[PDB]
RNA sequence: GUAAAUUUAACUGUUAGUCCAAAGAGGAACAGCUCUUUGGACACUAGGAAAAAACCUUGUAGAGAGAGUAAAAAAUUUAACA
């Protein structure tokens, strides 16, 4: 019981994600003393 | 309830408080919160990876 | 010791075959950051007002300019969420 | 002293890359059999959680877990409600393992169901060939067949 | 599933490129000598029939 | 994963702020690596309808330097509107009036020609000198590393490099040098 | 003018250069040519493509059986240059009646007549 | 991708043409029943059955037309041998 | 090796043709030039060569958020002398 239309994909998951979704920092390492760039302090 | 996670429907207050009371009863220390990765801080966009660590 | 990729950043990789050899497996544990690698925690007019925040969220100020009643009629108002 | 082919440092001298050495290959047996035996035993007593799983059905790939939906343009002749096993799979993971195949894994080693809930015409999909002053134009509107599946649950065996 | 896996578990995608990187040093060096030497371990070919 | 929705979401579609430093490098390579990470190419995520674009910061912009003689043969040409408005300045001579300009026109290139270039050509941030407000210094994530190797020069070759290197030739000493 | 081009038969003329090159011994040669086309039918006369189609060829990827004799030679000779040809080799013995259904083509120009569809 | 590299080892180039990737059977009954063929690996076995079944006549037929000839050849050498005997 | 061909019954429409390659003729061994012959394309889709009729890949048509291929990205720097 729904009405026929365009489907915006052809499948539907509920739980997507395991061991964690990407963000910027998964493959990137990270600082001594945890330091941006060019910085002393 | 496969679909909706547990706080979006169990909602709460003082969560690191609960937290903190939870660990006293798994008995282990104190945790402290401390912020591991940075991104767009003076930038109107803030982000922080903010972990929390015990011993 | 070698290594195919630095294991220091994401996960320690490590791969490995079935003694027939027909099938792979990975063990992947995430790494744990170290506490080394972390920090200690600690009006106005159309002109002026456009411009200022473009400079605040660092984009243009087109899209900041009001659309017609032509597009905001098209909005939908009942969107989809999925999950 | 010199070897005759021997050549001083210099950028052409060696290529810009790294030099590297593979591992010898009786230790890394030894290291492939205990790598995967400590896996074994881990889904054994049951540490890991999900798994996802590839599929190859129906000429055509999908990601896919338990309790979620999917579609395939044809139609398979089962009834709704059906149950059904899948074979092919390439591969299924876990939150710290993978177990891909070469290609597809074997039969005893996973156990794929998934049920089938639903069958709809497919929307009014219209087409039209048109081409320019010549008066060729044509319709035509399809309604393909479809069915639903959702994969109930998915499980994997000690054999290894 | 190849850019999919790469969304959610780059976890994974490592252990592809892990696998991927390994396979060009054992083509290479099987690029070094073709034969008169053990075939790389993943390099090693499934026969159906 | 284990995170919330909104929050997750967030931080999938969040920016980040890169810094290059441009001494000794080629405008066309920082611009080619700059230019993919400022759409977000690098993002496995990526869709050009989100704009899901990342800042890009440079820093020597001055000293910069071409292979060939382009620093003479580039011409960077332009027309006002006016008659006789047409002018044509070599890349040395528009160098020394605006250090800033050579990268900004080059990226110009690289990325499409399309209305998030204008949006995403601001997001890109230029500085001729290793000096930056402590604003836009201080909300930085990484500084990926630079295209080619920089090739040391005599007063840089330590002696024991030199020692190693073997000299490969007789002198007859019957010569004034 | 463009015509049909008459090709020389010393061309057809294996040396023994060839010889150990494809590893085809002349005596004992093989019976069938594999055929499949590549190059499209289209820009090519009337003679070239109906020849083809004659041979039955007009699907490209399709291999597709042709006797080794001097008279279907000379028709594959001047469409040559459409199509791959791949002699056929078995060591199964020929196909059993039993086994007419679980047969299987090969990359190599082999026909198995078994195939269980599983490794070692 | 890596067509050159599956003829190399007898494989297809494409892996939707033969092989495990398409041959085995792509649904199963969840009480382990087997699911009747599909309609390509039908035609695809009709096509390969013609194809035995051509390669078959095609190859005795060949065999037929040397004996054939051999067998004139007997003959040949008999009516030579028949005419020196008159 | 293939399945088309001849003939019979009844009509329609085409009968104002551009380009490429080749054998030629006129012309200037000029023309996106004109006139013949053999073949191809175009006046039928699609991809590539920048956009492209005529060049290069490719034909029998559908759904797909499958895959492997086809043709397919210009290389060049130049002059010493007893
Ligand atoms: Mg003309
Ligand atoms: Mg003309
Ligand atoms: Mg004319
Ligand atoms: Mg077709």
């Amino acid at each position: 019981g729904l009405d026929v239309i365009r489907i915006r994909k052809p499948f539907h998951t509920d739980n997507p994600s395991i061991q964690g979704q990407w963000h910027p920092f998964t493959n990137k390492p990270t600082t001594f003393r945890g330091l941006r760039p060019r910085e002393v302090q | 309830m496969t679909g909706k996670e547990l706080f979006e429907m169990w909602k709460i207050i003082n969560p690191m408080g609960l937290l903190v009371e939870e660990l006293k009863k798994r008995n282990v220390s104190a945790p402290e919160s401390r912020l591991t990765r940075q991104s767009g801080g003076t930038t109107a966009l803030p982000l922080y990876f903010v972990g929390l660590y015990c011993d | 010791t070698y290594s195919p990729l630095p294991d220091d950043y994401n996960c320690n990789v490590e791969l490995a075959l079935t003694s027939d050899g027909r099938t792979i497996v990975c063990y992947h544990p995430s790494v744990d950051i170290p506490y080394e690698h972390t920090k200690p925690i600690p009006h106005l007019e159309e002109g002026p007002m456009i411009e200022q925040l473009s400079k605040m969220f660092f984009t243009t100020k087109h899209r900041w300019y009001p659309h017609g009643r032509y597009h905001r009629c098209r909005k939908n108002l009942n969107p989809p969420k999925d999950r | 002293s010199y070897l005759p082919g021997y050549v001083p440092k210099t950028s052409l001298s060696s290529p810009p890359w790294p030099e590297v050495v593979l591992p010898d290959p009786v230790e890394e047996t030894r290291h492939h059999a205990e790598v995967v035996k400590k896996v074994n035993e881990m889904i054994v007593t049951g540490q890991y959680g999900r798994l996802f799983a590839v599929v190859h059905f129906a000429s055509r790939q999908w990601k896919v877990t338990s309790e979620d939906l999917i579609l395939i343009g044809n139609e398979l002749d089962l009834a709704c409600g059906e149950r059904i096993r899948l074979e092919k799979v390439l591969l299924v993971g876990a939150d710290n393992f993978t177990l891909l195949g070469k290609p597809l894994l074997g039969k005893d080693l996973v156990r794929v169901e998934a049920t089938v809930i639903e069958k709809t015409e497919s929307w009014p999909r219209i087409i039209m060939r048109f081409r320019k002053r010549k008066n060729f134009k044509k319709k035509r509107i399809v309604t393909t067949p479809q069915t639903v599946l959702r994969i109930n649950s998915i499980e994997i065996a000690p054999c290894l | 599933v190849l850019a999919d896996l790469a969304i959610y578990e780059p976890k994974t995608f490592k252990s592809l490129a892990a696998l991927a990187s390994r396979r060009r040093h054992e083509g290479f060096a099987a690029a070094l000598g073709d034969g008169k030497e053990p075939e790389g371990i993943f390099s090693r070919v499934v026969q159906y029939h | 994963s284990s995170f919330s929705r909104a929050p997750q979401q967030w931080a999938t579609f969040a920016r980040i702020w890169y810094l290059l430093d441009g001494k000794m490098q080629p405008p066309g390579k920082l611009a080619a690596m700059a230019s993919i990470r400022l759409q977000g190419l690098h993002k496995p995520v990526y869709h050009a309808l989100s704009d899901c674009g990342d800042h890009v910061v440079i820093m020597n912009t001055r000293h910069i330097a071409f292979s060939g003689n382009k620093w003479e043969q580039k011409v960077y040409s332009s027309h006002t509107g006016y008659p006789g408005g047409f002018r044509q300045v070599t890349a040395a001579q528009l160098h020394l009036r605006d250090p800033v300009a050579i990268v900004k026109l080059a990226i110009y290139g690289m990325l499409p020609k399309n209305l998030h270039r204008r949006t995403m050509m601001e997001r890109l941030h230029l500085f001729p000198d290793e000096y930056i407000p402590e604003d836009i210094l201080k909300n930085l994530v990484e500084e990926l590393p630079q295209p080619r190797k920089i090739p040391k020069r005599l007063d840089e070759y330590t002696q024991e490099e030199i020692d190693a290197f073997p000299r490969l030739w007789t002198p007859p000493e019957d010569y004034r040098l | 003018k463009f015509t049909r081009s008459r090709i020389p038969e010393k061309v057809f003329q294996a040396s023994p250069e060839d010889h150990e090159k494809y590893g085809g011994d002349p005596q004992n040669p093989h019976k069938l040519h594999i055929v499949t086309r590549i190059k499209s039918t289209r820009r090519r006369p009337y003679w070239e493509k109906d020849i083809i189609k004659m041979l039955g060829l007009e699907k490209a990827h399709t291999p597709q059986v042709h006797k080794n004799i001097p008279s279907v030679n000379a028709k594959l000779k001047v469409v040559k240059h459409l199509i791959r040809i791949k002699p056929l080799k078995l060591p199964q013995g020929l196909p059993a009646e039993e086994n007419m259904s679980n047969t299987c083509l090969k990359s190599t120009g082999e026909l198995v007549v078994q195939w269980h569809l599983k490794p070692v | 991708a890596g067509g050159q590299w599956r003829l190399q080892q007898g494989l297809a180039a494409n892996p939707s043409g033969y092989g495990p990737l398409t041959e085995l059977p792509d649904w199963s009954y969840a009480d382990g029943r087997p699911a009747p063929p599909m309609k390509g690996q039908l035609r695809r076995k009709a096509e390969r059955e013609t194809f035995a079944r051509r390669v078959v006549l095609l190859s005795q037929e060949m065999d037929a037309g040397l004996q054939a000839w051999q067998l004139r050849q007997q003959k040949l050498q008999e009516e030579q041998r028949k005419q020196e005997n008159a």
